[PDB]
């Protein structure tokens, strides 16, 4: 259940390991998918079958007003649940500070961070996906 | 009227997260950004159509 | 910051209003796990050599 | 010796230079429990390829529905023998148990089919057994 | 004229309910976007002349001086596979 | 690979002691199968 | 029209275990092929 540099019988990789429901016959050491990468492995010290899946990842899109208008930006984690970006607290984007969140919002396009959701609709200014759009302005409804 | 908006991370399709393959991929120049750009050009058009 | 990531992705010190693709996030591994069979004894290479 | 044993081996009259030897437990003995006039069809494949002799096999419980059945099954790998020799021909061992110099007359029957270099498409089910196949030249 | 229109639009329910094939012109869009991506993910199994198509076997078995000469075969064929997909998608997108 | 073709001829031998058989070839490989019981 | 992947959230708990062994959409995703949602939902298209 944790991301690791695994090596089984010399087969190095990077992924998370889980108990399989799969039922390898005694002659099988590795299980495989449509890209011929190893999808599952039999643990040679105990003969248990482990599923291998790549550690969690996705695309990241950044939403900005005009840089002359402001430097502040919001970030969209593509296809990702907002229960999972707090687990993405090393990672490839080293600007960890956006994890401070507080205004985290789930779109069906992805988890959206740094933009505050508001009930009153507008014209679409920047398109997010799945009926959402984002814009830079003062709400100041109160 | 439209087709499924698709994006590909070429540095992840081409190289299975290994750094040394990622350093060889830079030898090819901007090809991976052109693929990203062209697929983005299609994906922003589906919402125009 | 994610703005600086888009400035390098566009190769521009000014970015206009919009939404821009950037390099994927990827949870990196915390440790190695090496799993050979716990074989006890050295191979007979020292006879055949 | 108060025992059933091979009192002499007729098969080879000499064994002059022997170069690999083995002992084992597989090669498809029998079913457990038995059933009245029920039987088990035993399948083996023998493949000789660049100095390795490879064996695959399968048990098949089959009823009184004739023989060699038009259903489906697949053979599991059994052994990989590093023998490094030319095979061009073969024979099979009968074992009539000599009951009274006596040699009480046994009878047996078996099927032989030579393999070919061929292309197949194989259907693996959601359990990962091969459950169907098609010969791309039939 | 109302009874004609009301009974004619009634047959649209059946023209859609009874046959499977009525929306074939839209199903074909979905089928082509699926078969193109299913092709693109099978191309990761192609060896392009390398000793393995699995990039971690190359990186398990070889050191840098000849690992890079095997990896570059896979960079070349994979990159061509994307170049084919993006050209095909631009050609379809211009028809849609 | 070397497979047995679908719907191909296989030679069904009966064999008996009574109280004639030439050696068989082994070209490519052999599917060998038996329904015979009692380890005869 | 029996659609394949509308683009909505794939919370990883879906992909691991049984489903990635039979559904290609997860194997696509694990290789960085990504299918995005449209801007206008099928409810907003029906509203227009
Ligand atoms: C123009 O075409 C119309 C059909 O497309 C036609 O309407 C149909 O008229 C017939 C009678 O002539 C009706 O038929 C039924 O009439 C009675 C029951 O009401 C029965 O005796 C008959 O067996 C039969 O069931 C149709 O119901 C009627 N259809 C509609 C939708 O109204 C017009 O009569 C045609 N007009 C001219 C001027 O020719
Ligand atoms: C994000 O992931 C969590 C699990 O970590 C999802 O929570 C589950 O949601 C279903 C449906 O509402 C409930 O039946 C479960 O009991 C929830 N489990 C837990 C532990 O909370 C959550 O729904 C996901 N969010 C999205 C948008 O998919
Ligand atoms: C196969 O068997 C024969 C018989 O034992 C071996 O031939 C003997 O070889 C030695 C050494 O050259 C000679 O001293 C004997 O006179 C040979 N005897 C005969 C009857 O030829 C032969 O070497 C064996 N083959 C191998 C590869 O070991
Ligand atoms: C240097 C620059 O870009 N200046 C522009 C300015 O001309 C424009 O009036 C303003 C509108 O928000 O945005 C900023
Ligand atoms: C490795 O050691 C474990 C006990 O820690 C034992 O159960 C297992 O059989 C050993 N592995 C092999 C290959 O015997
Ligand atoms: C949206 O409106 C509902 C009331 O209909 C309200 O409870 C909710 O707090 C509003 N959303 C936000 C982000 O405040
Ligand atoms: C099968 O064997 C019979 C002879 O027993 C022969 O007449 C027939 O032509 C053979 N068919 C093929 C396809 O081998």
């Amino acid at each position: 259940n944790k991301c690791v540099n695994f090596n089984f019988n010399g087969l190095t990789g990077t992924g998370v390991l889980t108990e399989s429901n799969k039922k390898f016959l005694p002659f099988q050491q590795f299980g495989r998918d449509i890209a011929d990468t190893t999808d599952a492995v039999r643990d040679p010290q105990t003969l248990e079958i482990l599923d291998i899946t790549p550690c969690s990842f996705g695309g990241v899109s950044v939403i900005t007003p005009g840089t002359n208008t402001s430097n502040q930006v919001a970030v969209l984690y593509q296809g990702v649940n907002c229960t999972e970006v707090p687990v993405a607290i090393q990672l490839t984007p080293t600007w960890r500070v956006y994890s401070t969140g507080s205004n985290v919002f789930q779109t069906r396009a992805g988890c959206l961070i740094g933009a505050e959701y508001v009930n009153n609709s507008y014209e679409c200014d920047i398109p997010i996906g799945a009926g959402i759009c984002a814009s830079y302005q003062t709400q100041t409804k109160s | 009227v439209s087709m499924t908006k698709t994006s590909v991370d070429c540095t992840m399709y081409i190289c299975g997260d290994s750094t040394e393959c990622s350093n060889l991929l830079l030898q090819y120049g901007s090809f991976c950004t052109q693929l990203k750009r062209a697929l983005t050009g299609i994906a922003v058009e589906q919402d125009k159509n | 910051d994610p703005l600086s990531e888009t400035k390098c992705t566009l190769k521009s010190f000014t970015v206009e209003k919009g939404i821009y693709q950037t390099s994927n996030f990827r949870v990196q591994p915390t440790e190695s796990i090496v799993r050979f069979p716990n074989i006890t004894n050295l191979c007979p290479f020292d006879e055949v050599f | 010796n108060k025992s059933w044993m091979e009192s002499e081996f007729r098969v080879y009259s000499s064994a002059n230079n022997c170069t690999f030897e083995y002992v084992s437990q597989p090669f498809l003995m029998d079913l457990e429990g038995k059933q009245g006039n029920f039987k088990n069809l035993r399948e083996f494949v023998f493949k000789n390829i660049d100095g390795y002799f490879k064996i695959y096999s399968k048990h098949t419980p089959i009823n009184l529905g004739r023989d060699l059945p038009q259903g489906f099954s697949a053979l599991e790998p059994l052994v990989d023998l590093p023998i490094g020799i030319n095979i061009t021909r073969f024979q099979t061992l009968l074992a009539l148990h000599r009951s009274y110099s006596g040699w009480t007359a046994g009878a047996a029957a078996y099927y032989v089919g030579y393999l070919q270099p061929r292309t197949f498409l194989l259907k693996y089910n959601e359990n990962g057994t091969i459950t169907d196949a098609v010969d791309c030249a039939l | 004229i109302a009874n004609q229109f009301n009974s004619a639009i009634g047959k649209i329910q059946d023209s859609l309910s009874s046959t499977a094939s009525a929306l074939g012109k839209l199903q074909d869009v979905v089928n082509h976007n699926a078969q193109a991506l299913n092709t693109l993910v099978k191309q990761l199994s192609s060896k392009f002349g390398a000793i393995s198509s699995v990039l971690n076997d190359i990186l398990s078995r070889l050191d840098k001086v000849e690992a890079e000469v095997q990896i570059d075969r896979l960079i070349t064929g994979r990159l061509q596979s994307l170049q084919t997909y993006v050209t095909q998608q631009l050609i379809r997108a211009a028809e849609i | 690979d070397l497979f047995l073709p679908f719907f191909s001829n296989v030679t069904w031998f009966h064999a008996i002691h009574v109280s004639d058989n030439p050696v068989l070839p082994f070209n490519d490989g052999v599917y060998f199968a038996s329904t015979e019981k009692s380890n005869i | 029209v029996t659609l394949a992947d509308a683009g909505f959230i794939k919370q990883y708990g879906d992909c691991l275990g049984d489903i990635a062994a039979r559904d290609l959409i997860c194997a696509q995703k694990f290789n960085g092929l990504t299918v995005l949602p449209p801007l206008l939902t099928d409810e907003m298209i029906a509203q227009y």
